[PDB]
RNA sequence: AGCCAGGAUGUUGGCUUAGAAGCAGCCAUCAUUUAAAGAAAGCGUAAUAGCUCACUGGUCGAGUCGGCCUGCGCGGAAGA
């Protein structure tokens, strides 16, 4: 079990998403299966420590998003390209 | 000393060096030397640094060099009242952007490889870090 | 330092020469001790003692024979005729066709 | 006096005069475990192991170091 | 040095040996070189003495397992324990020739009949015979 | 005294101290290893 | 962290070397003793020895070890 909290995003785009990495969050997306894609945001430090462990990428994860649990796999991950950080994670629904 | 075998053109524009790198991931090996700043490795630099890390592992291991000096660079000789054409090609460079992986190693442990890439880093003009491979 | 070095030289000669007196008494013994029981297979298997002792003695010679740094290398040979007209120039050839026909 | 070194008593047992130049890759002899126990029991003045198998594994350590396999 | 789980292995292992143990001897560790320490443990495993040193706050957990809770005064200062499974006495002679031959250090107590016995009265455990006296 | 912009513990005995604005390396066991940062 | 004691046995591991005995260089991955100790961490011998750390029990009695990310600072820093 790897639990994550989130929030749905009000804003989006370059200006909005750069303000998130100023505030120690970062943006990600949940797509896949049937539904509309969902835009979410995550505490950076939480999910940095989790993705250290290589079970992050094998296992099924559990994103809480306004009460509703969702079960998702880590499909893709953009890193910031020298400092050890994260700029975005794609979460396919399983 | 690295240098293409043949090209189309002898001489090249100066260009600029903006933006971030392609070739950010450690693909070939376990560890790697990522650049953090932004400049040019000459070909003599790239070699001096290979000879450091090669010496330092005692030839265990395998080393990959991910960057190649394929831009040529001219200098005018001493006293040349400007003009009268572009200079001769003295030497070759790769351009480096923040995030390019430069060397990769595997077939050694992370004790030794940290020390090898520290001994390389002292020969290069740009600020560097050590990186391990990520699984995705 | 020099005395232990000189003992290391004089051991290499005196050990190897005394064990070739006793080693060719061993081989002349133990080939002939195969003839006393008189088996032709023990007669040929005790020859394996000798051809070990041959390339200890043949490598002690090679240590004297050649010695200086260049004695491995390829060589030139300059034959020159002396001072007596034709009779001397014939003698020079006579050689050339000697050192060629022994380097063959 | 003491019993002579374990390297000298393994050289007679294998049938060699000096050991291996680059050990464990290169191998220059052999010994069965009857001879390992005879070398163990001849050294049983010197050795600080209480039993035999304990003495024998000490002699196996010198055999690995000089190239000799334990056939 | 160790985990909380590795010290739980020692509480189970040393409590279990105390059941098999008839007699037991507390001693001292320091003073003595490994040549002369190993002379104690060679002649130890001839007479049948399971020699140990365990940590001395830790041994209050390991020797709760009865009746050797006598020996809780002794764990202030150094403690080479012993637990003698076969053959009663045995060790108490050998810890006094260990004491004399080096000529240092304390040698505190020795537990038999489920009771603490102080240093001058070990003469009874020291001059027990072999088991194996009546034949 | 060795004076140099990179001071470094050489032996295990060497100790880095800051005296009066300045990084030094005092070694007990080796007088050579005495260093200062200029 | 300090403080006291132990850091051994086959064995100078093997091979090289005038010598190489943990400690010039090269190859290497034992058990035994059990509190635990490298077939060797730094001084040092012509070589052993000598010292000493890893490692380990004793003593003592509350927080501590060292990486990552970020702010402001120190040295590096000599001219008429």
């Amino acid at each position: 079990m790897f639990t994550i909290n989130a929030e749905v995003r009000k804003e989006q785009g370059k200006g909005a998403s750069r303000r998130l990495r100023a505030a120690n969050k970062f943006p990600a997306i949940i797509y896949g299966g049937k539904e509309a894609p969902l835009a979410i945001e995550l505490d950076h430090d939480k999910v940095m420590n989790m993705q250290a462990k290589a079970e992050f990428y094998s296992e099924v994860l559990t994103i809480v998003v306004d009460g509703k649990e969702i079960k998702v796999k880590a499909q893709d991950v953009q890193r910031h390209p020298y400092k050890p950080k994260l700029q975005h994670i794609d979460f396919v629904r399983a | 000393m690295l240098q293409p075998k043949r090209t189309k053109f002898r001489k090249m524009h100066k260009g600029r060096n903006r933006g971030l790198a392609q070739g950010t991931d450690v693909s070939f090996g376990s560890f790697g030397l990522k650049a953090v700043g932004r400049g040019r490795l000459t070909a003599r630099q790239i070699e001096a640094a290979r000879r450091a890390m090669t010496r330092a592992v005692k030839r265990q291991g395998k080393i990959w060099i991910r960057v190649f000096p394929d831009k040529p660079i001219t200098e005018k000789p001493l006293a040349v009242r400007m003009g009268k054409g572009k200079g001769n090609v003295e030497y070759w460079v790769a351009l480096i952007q923040p995030g390019k992986v430069l060397y990769e190693m595997d077939g050694v442990p992370e004790e030794l490889a940290r020390e090898a890439f520290k001994l390389a880093a002292a020969k290069l003009p740009i600020k560097t870090t050590f990186v391990t491979k990520t699984v995705m | 330092q020099a005395l232990g070095k000189e003992r290391s030289s004089l051991e290499a000669v005196v050990d190897t020469l005394d064990q070739m007196k006793q080693g060719l008494e061993d081989v002349s013994g133990l080939l002939e001790l195969a003839v006393e029981a008189d088996d032709e297979e023990t007669f040929n298997e005790a020859v394996a003692e000798l051809d070990a002792l041959e390339e200890k003695l043949a490598q002690l010679e090679f240590r004297r024979m050649f010695s200086g740094e260049y004695d491995s290398a390829d060589c030139y040979l300059d034959i020159q005729a002396g001072s007596g007209g034709t009779e001397a120039q014939d003698w020079a050839s006579m050689l050339e066709r000697m050192y060629l026909r022994w380097a063959e | 006096t003491k019993t002579p070194p374990a390297a000298v008593l393994l050289k007679k047992a294998a049938g060699i005069k000096s050991g291996s130049g680059k050990p464990n890759k290169d191998k220059v002899g052999k010994i069965s475990r009857a001879q390992l126990q005879e070398i163990a029991q001849t050294k049983a003045a010197d050795m600080t192991g209480a039993d035999i198998e304990a003495m024998t594994r000490s002699i196996e350590g010198t055999a690995r170091s000089m190239g000799l396999v334990v056939e | 040095a160790l985990n909380l789980q590795d010290k739980q292995a020692i509480v189970a292992e040393v409590s279990e040996v105390a059941k098999g143990a008839l007699s037991a001897v507390v001693a001292d560790s320091r003073g003595v070189t490994v040549d002369k320490m190993t002379e104690l443990r060679k002649a130890g495993r001839e007479a049948g003495v399971y020699m140990r040193v365990v940590r001395n706050t830790l041994l209050r957990r390991a020797v709760e397992g009865t009746p050797f809770e006598c020996l809780k005064d002794a764990f202030v200062g150094p403690t080479l324990i012993a637990y003698v499974t076969e053959h009663p006495g045995a060790a108490a002679r050998l810890f006094k020739e260990f004491a004399k031959a080096n000529a240092k250090f304390e040698v505190k107590a020795a537990a038999f009949e489920g009771e603490l016995i102080p240093a001058s009265q070990i003469d009874r455990l020291a001059t027990l015979p072999t088991y194996e006296e009546a034949i | 005294m060795k004076v140099r912009a990179s001071v470094k513990k050489l032996c295990r005995n060497c100790k880095i101290v800051k005296r009066d604005g300045v990084i030094r390396v005092i070694c007990s066991a080796e007088p050579k290893h005495k260093q200062r940062q200029g």
